[PDB]
RNA sequence: GUCGCGGCGCGCCGAGGGCCCGACGCCUGGCGGAGAAUCAGGGUUCGACUCCGGAGAGCGGGCCUGCGAGACGGCCCGCACAUCCAAGGACGGCAGCAGGCGCGGAACUUGCCCAAUGCGCGGCGCGCGAGGCAGCGACGGGGAGCGCGCGAGCGAGGCGGGCCCACAGCCCCCGCCGCGCAGCCGAGGGCAAGGUCUGUGCCAGCAGCCGCGGUAAUUCCAGCUCGGCGAGCGUCGCGCGGCGCUGCUGCAGUUGAAACGCCCGUAGUUGGCCCCCCGCCGCCACGAGGAAACGGGAGCGCUCCAGGCAGGCCCGUUGGCCC
C-alpha cells in the first residue's frame, strides 16, 4: 500500500488573523532583533506551541483540582513547563501557566543561553558561532540555532573544541 | 417569525431548512448545480484553447479607454467566451489562433472592476507566461 | 470618431525612457537585513524618529538620509 | 391557549418586581411552579408565597424580598446528559457566581450547582438569573 | 584520539549458536577508527576469540563524537556465523564469494521462454 | 431448488401490500464508513487516495475447476473494437508495474528488484513491477543560510578515505581544501508602506474592493526609495470561517426582502390544574462487550523538532491512557 509514503506533517508556522496591523508588525521586528531570529516563521511557530500551551491550562483551571484527567494532566503540564524553566519550578501551579510570557519560551531556546552567559556575547555572535558548530550542549555540537534547552539541564551547556574552545586547531581559513 | 418549537416538531424544522436554504444568490450558485454546466470553465482555474476574433470593448465611467481581450474557444466546451488581456500593451503579443490558458476574475462570475460584460481573464499565450512577456521575461 | 484603442498598442509603455538600476551591492538578506532594519526603523536616535515618528518612506527622512 | 404555566407565572413575577410590586398573582398553582418558586425562596431571590386555593386552578400570592434581577423558562423541556451541564450555564447564566438553571432529575428537583456536583443531568425547566 | 569500546551489555543465545550483544564505541571527538579497528577492540572485549566469529554491522557515527549504534554478533559456531548472519555482510566479511547474477527478470525470462512447452 | 431459509422459483388460492412522517417514480461530474477540512458553543462542508467492508475487470450472458470464483494475466458464446494473418487460419484484454496514445488546468523510472516486510511451496531456500530500494517530484511539510566581527570563521561544494547500502546512494564521520548565495508582491483607503522624482494627457492603462488617468497622476509607464512576507512569493477555481447573510441555539415580515382577501376544516403539530408509591413509555445516570490508523494524550533529546515508540542496567523497561 506505498507503505513508505505513510508519515505525519505539522504546521508550527501559523499565520495571524490580520496581517497589516502596526502593533504586531511593530512588535514582530522589536522581537527579531531580541533574540536574533533569522526569520519570521518561527515567531509564529512560538505562537502555535505556546497556544497549545495556553489551551491545555485553560480547560485544566476549569476541572477541579485532583480529578485524574485534571490531577495526571495538570502535574504533566508542570513537569514538561518546569522543564522548560519557562515556569519556575517553584511556581508548581497548574494556573501559573495563564500570564505565560512568549519571552520565556525565546529565553528557553539555546541561542538565548550562549548571549546570557556571554559565550558569545551577541544574538548575532551567537547564531553565527552555532553556525561554525561553537556551542554544544552536554558536548553534543548543534549547529542548529534553535537547540532548545530544558531548564533542568541548563547548567550542561559547553563550548566547542574546533576553534573556539581550547582551538583543535582548526581556526577557518587562518589555518591555511 | 412565528417559530413552531415543540419537543416532536424536528419535521417541520427539517423541511424549512431544506427548502429555505436555496435562496441565497450564493447558496443557489453552488447548491442549484446549474453553475458547474452554465460557467463556460468547468469549474476549473485554468483552461487550454484556441484564439479566435480579438475585441475592442468600451469601458464605462469613471474609466473611458477601449481595453483588448480575446474571444477563445475552450477546447474542452467547444465554447467561445472573450478572456480580458494582463498588463499595459500586452495584447500585440497575440494575433492569430494560438494556445491561451484563461482563468477567472476574482469575482467568480460577476465582471471585474468597472471594464463592463467580461467574465474571464487570459493568463497564458502560446507556452509562456503572458505576464513574463509582458516584462519581456519569458517571450518569442 | 477616433479617440483610440486597438491601433494604440501601450503608447506610453514602449515611451517610458530606458531605465537602468543605480549600481549598488547586496545588503545580505536574514537576520542580517533584519538587523539592518532593526537600527534604520528603530532605536538609532532621530534617524527614523525626528521628533515625532517621521516614517519609512517619508519625504523628511529622505534628504537627511541623503537622497 | 395557556400551554406554558411557568412562562405565564414568570413573567408575571418578573413583570411585578420590575414595577417594585412585592405582592403578584399567579392565575394556576403548579406543583412543579412550586419547586421554582421554593428554589427561588431557597437561594433567596423570593420571599414567603401562599396559594389562596379554591377547588380549581388556585392563584398564587408572593410577596419578595425585592431583588430577583431575572427569571425565565426553556420551552418545551430540552434533555442534557450531567456532563453538558455548563455549556447550558454559559449561554443562559450571566456569571457562574450567581449561576442557577432548574434541572430536573430522577431523585429529586434541585438546580443546576447541586445536580451536576451530584452527576446527574436531566431537563432544563426555566432558567433562574 | 582513542578507540575506547564501551561494548554497552550482551544477549545470550543458545538455540542460533550467536550471542548478539548492543556495541557502542567512545571517540573523543577522534575520527572513529573504521570497522576494522572496532573489530579488534571488540573481539577482545567479547573474549569470546576469533575476530571473524565477532560481526560489527552497520554502523552509525552519531553527529560529532563517535559513539556508533549498532549491534556485535558473537557466532562462536563457525557454521552459523557461515548462515544466521545476514548474506549480504557475509560476502563483504569473506565468509563467501559474490559472482555476477543477471536482472533475474532475465531468470523470469528463462522461465517465461520455456513455459509454453511440456519439456524445453 | 439451493450449503441453506425463503416467492427464490413452480404450481394453488384469498385479495392484499406500501403511502403527505412524502409512498411509487425520476435524477445523481451517487462506493459507503473509519475518517478529512474549517471553526467558541452550535455547526458547516467533503468522504474516490492509508485502513475497513462492498462491488468490477471493454461490454452483456453462461459455464468449468475446486473447499470456496460466475474468477476474467479460468473458460465459452453474443456485442463492439483489435492484433498476426502467407487468404487456409488463428488469437487478445494493462480500473496490476513502468511506459506510450488519447485526454485535459494538471498528475513519477518501458529503473533496479525477495536481503528484509509479509505471504506461497518445503527444516536445511526460492520466487512474488506485492513490496523494499534508489530516481523523478516547489502536492506538501519540518528545520538552516547569504555572516559575524576587526579577526579570522564556517556551510553549499571539489577529491579521496571511512561509513553505509541485495547493489549503490543519502544524512553522518574524517582530512586537504572550502566556489555565500535570494526572491515576489505592493506602497491613496480597507491594508503596512514616498502627495519623492519621470514619462502622462479619461490616451494608454491601473483597478479583488473603493476608486484613479480630461493636459500640475499619493492611484498608471518606468527608474528612485520603501512596506510586507520570504527560497518561497503571487494569480486563479474550491471548501470552512467571516455570515446569528440559512438562524435549533440564533434572523427578519407596520414602511427595507416578507402575514395567505376571508372563514371552516382532515391528517400534522400543540394541549391548563390534577390521582405521590403501580406498569409501560420516552428519559438520564451508568456498565458489558464494542479493530485500528488518526486525533486527545504517558515516557522519550534524531545534531532540536516535524518526527517516531523507542531505549538502557532497565515498571516482568517500554509504547500508558482517551478513542
Amino acid at each position: 500500500p506505498r507503505i513508505s509514503r505513510h508519515r505525519n506533517s505539522s504546521k508550527t508556522y501559523s499565520t495571524p488573523k490580520k496581517p497589516f496591523t502596526k502593533p504586531r508588525l511593530d512588535a514582530e521586528l522589536k522581537l527579531c532583533g531580541e533574540y536574533g531570529l533569522k526569520c519570521k516563521r518561527e515567531i509564529y511557530r512560538a505562537r502555535y506551541m505556546l497556544a497549545k500551551i495556553r489551551r491545555t491550562a485553560r480547560n485544566l483551571l476549569t476541572l477541579d483540582e485532583n480529578d485524574i484527567k485534571r490531577r495526571f494532566e495538570g502535574a504533566a503540564l508542570l513537569r514538561r513547563l518546569h522543564m522548560l524553566g519557562i515556569l519556575d519550578e517553584e511556581k508548581d501551579q497548574l494556573d501559573y501557566v495563564l500570564g505565560l510570557r512568549i519571552e520565556d519560551i525565546f529565553k528557553r531556546r539555546l541561542q538565548s543561553v550562549i548571549v546570557e552567559s556571554k559565550l558569545a556575547k551577541s544574538v548575532h555572535h551567537a547564531r553565527n558561532m552555532i553556525k561554525a558548530r561553537h556551542i554544544s550542549v552536554g558536548g553534543q555540537i548543534v549547529n542548529i540555532p534553535s537547540y532548545m534547552v530544558r531548564i533542568s539541564n541548563t547548567s550542561r551547556v559547553a563550548i566547542a573544541d574546533t576553534s573556539s574552545l581550547a582551538p583543535n586547531g582548526k581556526p577557518g581559513r587562518t589555518k591555511r | 417569525s412565528g417559530k413552531t418549537s415543540g419537543l416532536y416538531t424536528a419535521r417541520k424544522l427539517r423541511t424549512i431548512r431544506r427548502i429555505q436554504r436555496w435562496a441565497d444568490k450564493r447558496y443557489r450558485k453552488a447548491h442549484l448545480g446549474t453553475w458547474l454546466k452554465a460557467n463556460p470553465l468547468e469549474g476549473a482555474c485554468m483552461a487550454r484553447g484556441i484564439v479566435t476574433q480579438k475585441i475592442g470593448i468600451s469601458a464605462k465611467q469613471p474609466n473611458s479607454a477601449v481595453r483588448k481581450a480575446v474571444r477563445v474557444q475552450l477546447t474542452k466546451n467547444s465554447k467561445k467566451i472573450t478572456a480580458f488581456v494582463p498588463r499595459d500593451g500586452s495584447l500585440t503579443y497575440i494575433d492569430n489562433n494560438d494556445e491561451v490558458l484563461v482563468a477567472g476574475f476574482g469575482r467568480a462570475g460577476r465582471a471585474v472592476g468597472d471594464i463592463p460584460g467580461c467574465r474571464f481573464k487570459v493568463i497564458k499565450v502560446a507556452g509562456i507566461g503572458l505576464l513574463a512577456l509582458f516584462l519581456r521575461k519569458r517571450e518569442k | 470618431r477616433a479617440h483610440g484603442g486597438l491601433t494604440s498598442a501601450g503608447k506610453v509603455r514602449k515611451c517610458t525612457p530606458k531605465k537602468e538600476k543605480k549600481e549598488k551591492p547586496r545588503p545580505p538578506r536574514g537576520r542580517a537585513y533584519k538587523r539592518l532594519l532593526y537600527n534604520k526603523n528603530f532605536v538609532d536616535d532621530t534617524l527614523i524618529h525626528n521628533g515625532r515618528r517621521l516614517g519609512p518612506n517619508n519625504l523628511l527622512i529622505r534628504q537627511k538620509l541623503g537622497f | 391557549v395557556r400551554i406554558n404555566v411557568l412562562r405565564d407565572a414568570l413573567k408575571s413575577i418578573c413583570n411585578a418586581q420590575r414595577i417594585g410590586k412585592k405582592q403578584v398573582i399567579v392565575r394556576p398553582s403548579s406543583k412543579v411552579i412550586i419547586e421554582f418558586l421554593q428554589l427561588m425562596q431557597k437561594n433567596g431571590y423570593i420571599s414567603d408565597f401562599a396559594v389562596v386555593d379554591n377547588h380549581r386552578s388556585n392563584r398564587i400570592v408572593v410577596n419578595l424580598i425585592g431583588r430577583l434581577n431575572k427569571a425565565g423558562v426553556i420551552s418545551p423541556r430540552f434533555d442534557i446528559p450531567a456532563n453538558d451541564i455548563e455549556k447550558w450555564v454559559v449561554n443562559l447564566l450571566p456569571s457562574r457566581l450567581f449561576g442557577h438553571i432548574i434541572l430536573t432529575t430522577s431523585q429529586g428537583i434541585m438546580d443546576h450547582i447541586e445536580a451536576q456536583h451530584r452527576q446527574i443531568g436531566g431537563k432544563v425547566i426555566g432558567y433562574f438569573y | 584520539p582513542e578507540i575506547t569500546v564501551k561494548v554497552r551489555k550482551v544477549l545470550n543465545n543458545p538455540l542460533l549458536q550467536r550471542q548478539q550483544c548492543v556495541v557502542d564505541v567512545l571517540h573523543p571527538g577522534c575520527t572513529y577508527e573504521s570497522k576494522e579497528a572496532i573489530k579488534a577492540k571488540v573481539a577482545q572485549q567479547l573474549k569470546v576469540a576469533d575476530q571473524k566469529n565477532i560481526v560489527l554491522y552497520g554502523f552509525k557515527t552519531s553527529f560529532g563524537g563517535g559513539h556508533t549504534v549498532g549491534f556485535c554478533n558473537a557466532y562462536q559456531n563457525m557454521d552459523a556465523l557461515m548462515k544466521y548472519e545476514p548474506g549480504f555482510r557475509k560476502i563483504r566479511c569473506g565468509l563467501i564469494e559474490a559472482p555476477k547474477p543477471v536482472s533475474r527478470k532475465q531468470l523470469k525470462n528463462l522461465k517465461n521462454r520455456r513455459l509454453k512447452k511440456r519439456g524445453t
